């Protein structure tokens, strides 16, 4: 407590004065390179480019001004933009400059070049124990900041995070996150990852991330989605079964943390009953992690992807290249 | 599914849905699959995982790990709703008297009657839902608590799996198989008899107001004596039970040797040894069983004495009017029942179940099986210094080895002397101290003793997996499978049975290789996988699978051939501990060459067991007499006296049934010492029968089958059978006794009672069949679960290496759903049937109630009086009843032992031999004949190795044979077999000494002179050996003799057969067991002494039997004979 709560306190102000005045259109199509494409994603597209006049890389992201409003989106990424421009935290992923273009809209932000870790999970196939708890630990931290800001992320998929050359997780596309005071009622997200209380179609608390939390330390610690199916249908009646069976190897603290991060009740789901985080970070599952430390990055990461260089594109797979009214703040 | 899903609220709370199972099982056998699904609630998965997320809640909640902690926030609130109802329906009963105390009044009764009958109505609703859920419950916990044991069961390590025992596990699982369901209905009783006995002392507070202490502190020290004659019973079991050990080990001893008896005709001897054994046997049994009469008497005793002390202070002082005569008769009978039997039984049944929790509770913290981080990614295997000690030894001296992608290294040295540790420190199971063992974790073993899982080979060799065409095609044309396929029954799907006894050793060493290369891993542990397999079937398995498909990915075989470590892309030498030489092939071939070359229930079961002693009929027929003589007497004086003091208190004698009609200690004791002589006459019969059996009926009983009716049935037959029907037969004397008085006493009662009876045998006889029936179903039940976990713990290695727990987990709960589908149908059908005999004695009370009513001060009180409390009676003499009929079955298998028929010069002829191991199988002899020489020994050569311990046995008639045998001018036929068969002498491979005494076990009939035996021990070159033993001959051969040698048994043997005096010596084995030393030493005495006799020596070997004169040639089907060695070497052996 105290220095913890004064934090919080002093990024929840320097932060309102970043909501309050966003800027809008900071840099032209004029100063980039197109040397590869890191990746498309869901309806867009990503390329690495070099700063023209310094030289240091830095991710492009892409969006069609047309797809945006036949997908009925765009919202999303105007509250995005501003999410991002706001958003200040060592796990996150920083956004230098902004472009607002006739054709397509364009958005700096800071290159990882350790990659995807959905390809070091599947190549590896499972993680050990501490090697798990590595990553809760840090996907716990930024779940408070995000929380204390009052806002929710709502998609937390592995194919999202990346690792820096240090071994850290930085957390990236915040497009579906929200600043929500109170129960949301949108309806998006992964499968995979559905809260049971999002599938039911009722308005979704702050427990929703939880959720996704608690499955994505079941996928990391296993190997394979502790819920699936062949369809989604299917798989939206399997999750609202909510039984789990578990794997003989996983350790019994785990078996306990895992219960209470996926029960259905939404009244004695872990992280909302009454301490918020304060019960997920006492747990016994995390007794053994400096969390001074890990705020600090004072601990040695237990895994380092091989870096060859600032344009180094060795763990980012190579698939070919590249070649008015409703934004008026971009 | 099951039925009590689809059921009305009524017939859920009549168990109307047991009806359809009774109406087809009582007419027609039951299949096990007409037994019910089970509930969706009891599935075995179901209870499991809300156990387990309990269980670990409160491991990572607390420091205290209390198993009972975490039961109760699962069972807590059921268990108490369940309680309040017991104690309700214990509370109306309790308070029953009060109304009964008001009726005595006598227009208004005939209200009091109805609400009378209400109470009972009322009781009959109350108690029995409540007691069925009770035991629900206790069947959730145990399924729950199995489970969670099998689940731990395969997570322990090998360094505390090795040092628990074998039968700790099933000793524990067993122990509480069928207490724990059934002890819950006096569970609540801790605290429901406390507060019974609190408000039936205020209740006789208020009617004596001066004597209430009286009666509650004898019922105290009446309780004390009872309970303190439990520990002097202990103390006698306790004696018993290492006498009932030492005998029945020298049973099975003689059981596993009853051919060596029935050649040396021992019989009558043992007969007497184990009559010797078994009378202080007996003794003790005697004594322990009147301890028990006296503390079952004890309390149908101080029924009148509670009361009679309770009555008599204030009954001096005032008065009495008879109302409170026959209402403290009533709460002083409650009390008893409350205070005497109840509560020790809850204090037993917590004290238990908390032993037992406890016990779970410290199994479930053992030392636990850590995976390795793996499955991710690997290069070359990789270990550097690797340093552990196989329990301080270090059996790895700091090995270091790196195996390429592909490369297949070949350890070698002694076996288990660091091969196969270091294999399982690669594989995990033991955890190194030193060094860091790198592998990819996906690792697939295959052990040198294979384990073969219960089923099919298709099911012994795909794990759970697929069936790839292909593959599996590979897998057994490589394997030398394909061959053993289309040999194999279905060819394909061969269904195999437990234990894999029907397969062959290298067919056993082909499942392994096939189950190992079917699972695709980055490295292949096959673990001296050719050690069981022919020399070209070891080349062609080598060219096939192991250096032509398995080469291609990593492998660390470990033969010790020189040929196959020539492959090897590196060796790796290892003995004593340490690793001799390692390195690649050429350069430790090469690093020392000279090290290189050196190195490589009827009515008839009934009667026929009363008329086996005529004591018994006698004292049956007395105690029945002293009955009708003592009922009599109570009936003429009630009737004197109801058509000054103690005139109104001799009421108190025949107001309480059990008392007047309780068996006395002068008629008891005799019952017991009876039934105590039935048994012992009874076991020495039938162990009578059982020595003279023909060999070929004693075949088809399995050599396990026989021991058990000594060993079980013998037991329940002293212990169990007595007290049971002493209790039965007290009961019903007791029942018919009180109806009697009752119908008497007024004659209308007689013919509502005999509709009663009636219906009693009618509905009795009903649910027999199908109580029967299940509990047969259940019993049959049951092994598969321990068959499992027996081989699921010899598996474990392969099981865990392999990465399969899932399967095994499933499996077990499937067959534990199996057995709760039977367990909990029969808790219901027997639910029912008590629920039902409730009801039919409240109509009769409904019946009698109102005829007494409707229609003196004595009669009516007297009537009522036993009217109320005969019920506890009959239900406890039908319960009797039913165990006696369950009881009855060790009866009929002994019978069913006892009626087995009996079987029926030196110049020796034979002629016309007919023999075979059955009535009707393979002819072993097709009329041979041949001459016995006198005094000349005829070699047993021909058809060695084709079986001759046929011949052997058959020449002594030991087993089916027919024929005709003259020996010495005598036909077998006149010659009595106890006869004819002393004549004859015999060497068996296996030589049984007796159990005791030099002595006794060299002379069991002990006919002989001491100064005789030592002189023939003297000439029998025996003297030394015996030197040796402790005292002079008194030195007991414990351990079925293991002090001597084989050679020294062997000699015992021949000296044996030599103070016989046999005739002949069919020596049989005579180098195969006996060392150089001793082979010599038997040959020179065989010559020597022996020459004279007409001695036949077997041996495979023909120089061996080449040292006979004659040689008896023998071929299938059919003897050959080649008395000369100048034709026998030519045309018999060529
Ligand atoms: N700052 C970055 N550094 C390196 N790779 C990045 C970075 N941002 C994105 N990428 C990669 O570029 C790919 C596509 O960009 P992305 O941010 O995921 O767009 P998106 O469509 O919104 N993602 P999603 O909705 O989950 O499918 C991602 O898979 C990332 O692996
Ligand atoms: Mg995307
Ligand atoms: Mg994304």
């Amino acid at each position: 407590q105290e220095s913890v709560k004064e934090f919080l306190a002093k990024a929840k102000e320097d932060f309102l004065k970043k909501w309050e005045n966003p800027a809008q259109n900071t840099a032209h199509l004029d100063q980039f390179e197109r040397i590869k494409t890191l990746g498309t994603g869901s309806f867009g597209r990503v390329m690495l480019v070099k700063h023209m006049e310094t030289g240091n890389h830095y991710a492009m992201k892409i969006l069609d001004k047309q797809k945006v409003v036949k997908l009925k989106q765009i919202e999303h990424t105007l509250n995005e933009k501003r999410i991002l421009q706001a958003v200040n935290f060592p796990f996150l992923v920083k956004l230098e400059f902004s472009f607002k273009d006739n054709s397509n809209l364009y958005m700096v932000m800071e290159y990882v070049p350790g990659g995807e870790m959905f390809s070091h999970l599947r190549r590896i196939g499972r993680f050990s124990e501490p090697h798990a708890r590595f990553y809760a630990a840090q996907i716990v931290l930024t779940f408070e900041y995000l929380h204390s800001l009052d806002l929710i992320y709502r998609d937390l998929k592995p194919e999202n995070l990346l690792i820096d050359q240090q071994g850290y997780i930085q957390v990236t596309d915040f497009g579906f996150a929200k600043r929500v005071k109170g129960r949301t009622w949108t309806l998006c997200g992964t499968p995979e990852y559905l809260a049971p209380e999002i599938i039911l179609s009722k308005g979704y608390n702050k427990a929703v991330d939880w959720w996704a939390l608690g499955v994505l330390i079941y996928e990391m610690a296993a190997g394979y989605p502790p819920f699936f199916a062949d369809q989604p249908i299917q798989i939206y009646e399997k999750i609202v079964s909510g039984k789990v069976r578990f794997p003989s190897h996983f350790s019994s603290d785990l078996k306990d943390l895992l219960r209470n991060l996926l029960q259905v009740d939404l009244t004695k789901r872990f992280g909302n009953l009454k301490n918020g985080v304060n019960d997920i970070k006492n747990h016994k599952w995390f007794a053994t992690t400096d969390w001074i430390a890990i705020y600090q990055r004072k601990v040695e990461a237990p895994f380092i992807p091989k870096f060859k260089g600032p344009g180094d594109t060795s763990n980012f797979d190579d698939y070919e290249e590249e070649e008015g009214k409703e934004f008026s703040e971009f | 599914r099951s039925p009590l899903e689809k059921a009305s609220v009524v017939s859920k709370l009549f168990f109307s849905w047991t009806r359809p199972i009774l109406r087809k099982g009582y007419r027609q056998r039951l299949e096990l699959s007409d037994i019910y699904q089970i509930p969706s609630v009891d599935s075995a998965d179901n209870l499991s995982e809300k156990l387990e997320r309990e269980w670990d809640r409160e491991l990572a909640s607390k420091k205290n790990p209390k198993l009972i902690n975490a039961l109760r926030r699962c069972f807590f609130w059921r268990f108490m709703f369940y309680g309040i109802f017991l104690y309700l329906g214990e509370v109306t009963k309790a308070v029953q008297p009060l109304l009964l105390g008001r009726i005595i009044a006598s227009s208004i009764a005939i209200y009091l009657g109805i609400g009378l009958c209400l109470l009972f109505i009322v009781r009959t609703l109350l108690l029995h839902p409540a007691i069925f859920g009770l035991h629900h419950i206790g069947m959730q916990m145990r399924i729950a608590m199995f489970s969670l044991i099998y689940k731990k069961t395969l997570k322990l390590s090998s360094r505390v799996l090795d040092k628990i025992s074998i039968g700790q596990l099933v000793s524990l699982l067993s122990n509480n198989l069928n207490k724990f369901d059934e002890g819950l209905a006096l569970a609540h009783f801790v605290w429901i008899a406390p507060l019974q006995v609190a408000l039936l002392m205020g209740l006789i507070w208020e009617l004596l107001q001066a004597s209430a202490f009286c009666g509650l502190g004898f019922l105290i020290v009446l309780a004390l004596f009872q309970a303190g004659l439990g520990r002097m019973m202990m103390k006698y079991r306790d004696q018993r039970a290492g006498k009932i050990s030492e005998r029945l080990v020298i049973t099975s001893e003689m059981i596993e040797n009853i051919q060596s008896v029935k050649a040396y005709c021992w019989e009558e001897a043992m007969e007497k040894m184990i009559e010797n054994l078994r009378q202080t046997e007996l003794k003790l049994t005697r004594k322990a069983a009147y301890v028990r009469y006296f503390n079952s008497s004890a309390f149908f005793f101080s029924g009148f004495f509670v009361v009679f002390l309770s009555v008599l202070p204030y009954a001096l002082i005032k008065g009495i009017i008879l109302r409170k005569i026959f209402t403290t008769i009533s709460f002083c009978i409650v009390l008893r029942m409350a205070v005497t039997r109840q509560f020790p039984w809850a204090v037993q049944t917590w004290y238990d179940s908390l032993g037992a929790i406890n016990k779970i509770q410290d199994f479930l913290q053992k030392q636990e099986y850590k995976t390795l981080e793996y499955n991710l990614t690997t290069t070359e295997v990789v270990m550097e210094n690797v340093t552990a000690f196989w329990e301080g030894t270090p059996v790895l001296k700091d090995i270091n080895f790196k195996i390429e992608r592909g490369q297949l290294l070949a350890v070698a040295g002694s076996t288990g002397a660091g091969k196969t540790s270091l294999l399982m420190v690669i594989m995990g199971e033991l955890e190194p101290s030193e060094g860091k063992i790198k592998h990819s974790g996906r690792i697939s073993f295959c052990s040198q003793f294979s384990w073969i899982m219960p089923g099919t080979i298709k099911e012994n060799i795909i794990f759970g997996v697929s069936y790839d065409e292909y593959r599996y095609r590979s897998v057994i044309k490589a394997c030398q499978l394909e061959e053993d396929i289309s040999k194999f029954a279905e060819k394909d799907n061969i269904v195999l049975g437990e234990g894999g006894i029907t397969l062959s050793g290298g067919q056993r060493a082909r499942i392994s290789l096939a189950r190992a290369v079917y699972k695709d891993a980055d490295l292949y542990l096959l673990d001296s996988p050719f050690g069981y397999l022919d020399v070209l079937t070891e080349k062609e398995i080598f060219e096939s699978c192991v250096c032509k498909l398995m080469a291609n990915k990593t492998r660390i075989l470990v033969t010790s051939k020189m040929e196959h470590l020539k492959k090897a892309d590196k060796i790796l030498i290892l003995h004593e501990g340490s690793s001799y030489f390692y390195g690649t092939f050429s350069e430790l071939q090469n690093l020392q060459p000279d090290f290189s070359s050196k190195l490589m229930t009827t009515w008839n079961t009934y009667l026929r067991y009363i008329t086996v002693h005529k004591s018994l009929i006698f004292v049956l027929i007395w105690c029945l007499v002293i009955f009708l003589a003592e009922v009599a007497a109570s009936l003429v004086v009630l009737w004197l006296l109801g058509n000054t003091s103690s005139y109104y208190v001799f009421y108190i004698y025949v107001g309480v049934a059990d008392t007047l009609l309780a068996m006395g200690f002068f008629r008891g004791l005799p019952l017991v010492h009876t039934l105590i002589t039935v048994s012992k006459i009874l076991h020495h019969k039938m162990l009578h029968s059982v020595l003279q059996a023909p060999m070929s009926t004693l075949n088809t009983l399995k050599a396990g089958g026989i021991l058990n009716r000594f060993s079980k049935d013998i037991a329940i037959l002293d212990d169990l059978l007595p007290l049971t029907i002493f209790d039965f037969i007290q009961l019903l004397l007791i029942v018919i006794g009180a109806i009697a008085v009752v119908a008497v006493l007024q004659p209308y009662i007689f013919v509502a009672t005999v509709p009663v009876i009636v219906a009693f045998i009618m509905l009795r006889a009903y649910f027999l069949q199908t109580s029967q029936q299940l509990k047969q179903l259940e019993s049959e039940g049951r092994s598969p679960i321990f068959t499992h976990l027996v081989t699921s713990l010899k598996g474990l290695w392969t099981l865990r290496a392999f990465g399969r727990q899932p399967y095994f987990e499933t499996l077990f709960h499937k067959a534990l759903n199996l057995h709760t589908a039977n367990w909990f149908l029969y808790l219901s059908t027997l639910r029912w049937f008590q629920m039902r005999i409730e009801m039919i004695f409240v109509i009769f009370f409904i019946a009698v109630t109102f005829i007494s009513i409707l229609t003196g001060e004595g009669r009516v009180g007297i009537i009522l009086t036993l009217a109320m409390n005969i019920m506890s009676t009959l239900q406890w003499a039908v319960n009797s009843s039913i165990d006696v009929d369950s009881l009855m079955r060790s009866v009929s298998r002994v019978f069913k032992f006892i009626d087995m028929p009996t079987e029926g010069g030196g110049q020796m002829t034979v002629k016309d031999l007919t023999a075979k191991y059955t009535e009707g199988g393979n002819a072993i002899l097709e009329n041979i004949s041949f001459s016995i020489s006198p005094g000349q020994r005829v070699g047993l050569l021909g058809r060695t190795g084709s079986g001759k311990s046929t011949l052997l046995s058959a020449f002594l008639r030991l087993l089916n044979t027919e024929g005709e045998i003259q020996i010495d001018g005598v036909s077998w036929d006149s010659i009595t077999l106890q006869q004819w068969r002393k004549a004859f002498g015999v060497i068996p491979q296996k030589v049984f000494i007796f159990s005791g005494t030099f002595r006794k076990n060299l002379d069991p009939y002990e006919q002989w002179s001491d100064q005789e035996i030592w002189k023939v021990a003297d000439e029998v070159g025996l003297r030394s050996v015996i030197e040796q033993f402790p005292g002079k001959l008194d030195f007991v051969l414990v351990d079925g003799g293991c002090v001597l040698s084989h050679g020294h048994k062997q000699l015992m043997c021949l000296a044996r057969s030599v103070l016989s005096k046999a005739k002949i010596l069919l020596l049989d084995e005579p180098s195969a067991h006996l060392d150089p030393v001793t082979y010599q030493i038997i040959r020179r005495t065989l010559k020597q002494a022996f020459a004279d006799c007409t001695v036949i020596l077997c041996e495979h070997r023909i120089e061996a039997m080449l040292e006979c004169q004659q040689f008896l040639v023998i071929e299938e089907n059919k003897v050959r004979q080649y008395d000369s060695i100048q034709k026998l070497l030519n045309e018999r052996s060529l």
